[PDB]
Formats: structure tokens, C-alpha cells, sequence
């Protein structure tokens, strides 16, 4: 079976690259600009720089 | 002779309340602020809420 005629045909591939590069600051988060509960996660450590 | 006083705090109008004296607004200005009882910091600024 050959082929005598033909097309040339579009289609589209749409793919994903990046997203949104979300930050984030831990004391606003848990503590709200309170210097006690900062205190107290102070404890924690190096949660917040990892 | 007992006495027992049963409240709920910060979750109403309050009407009763300790004898700590009120002071001045600041506006504008991150303050420690209190609201009948309720605590924080922050800047206060005029809103409309129904
Ligand atoms: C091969 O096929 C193409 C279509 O895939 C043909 O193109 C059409 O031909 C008809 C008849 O000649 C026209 O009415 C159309 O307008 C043509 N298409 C377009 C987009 O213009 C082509 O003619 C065919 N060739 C042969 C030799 O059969």
C-alpha cells in the first residue's frame, strides 16, 4: 500500500518549564513579629535556614 | 465559702475588664498594642467594616 497523496499537518506540545519562585520568611509565618516565639524557635535551630 | 468565676476571653464585646489605664492611639507606627485584653503588634490603620 503506497501513498500517493499527503498532508502536512500542525500540532501542539505544550510542556511545563519554571513555576512561581515562592519565598518564604519563618518568623512572619509561625511567629508574626513577636520576639518571644522567635525566641523559642530560636531553639529549633537550622530548620528555617534549611 | 467558694466562689467560682466562669468567663470566656477574647471572643466577644468585653464590658468588664482589669484596671490597667488606657493611653493615646498611635497611627501609622508599628506598636504593641492592646485591645481589651487582646495583645499584639503591629501598624494601625483606619479601615471600614461593617
Ligand atoms: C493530492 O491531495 C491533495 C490534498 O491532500 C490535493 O489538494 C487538493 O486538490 C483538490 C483537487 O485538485 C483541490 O480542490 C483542493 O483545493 C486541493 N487542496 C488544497 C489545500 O488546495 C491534491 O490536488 C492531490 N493531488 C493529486 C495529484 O491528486
Amino acid at each position: 500500500a503506497i501513498p500517493t497523496n499527503f498532508t502536512i499537518s500542525v500540532t501542539t506540545e505544550i510542556l511545563p518549564v519554571s513555576m512561581t519562585k515562592t519565598s518564604v520568611d519563618c518568623t512572619m509565618y509561625i511567629c508574626g513579629d513577636s520576639t518571644e516565639c522567635s525566641n523559642l524557635l530560636l531553639q529549633y535551630g537550622s530548620f528555617c535556614t534549611q | 465559702r467558694v466562689v467560682v468565676l466562669s468567663f470566656e476571653l477574647l471572643h466577644a464585646p468585653a464590658t468588664v475588664c482589669g484596671p490597667k489605664k488606657s493611653t493615646n492611639l498611635v497611627k501609622n507606627k508599628c506598636v504593641n498594642f492592646n485591645f481589651n485584653g487582646l495583645t499584639g503588634t503591629g501598624v494601625l490603620t483606619e479601615s471600614n467594616k461593617k
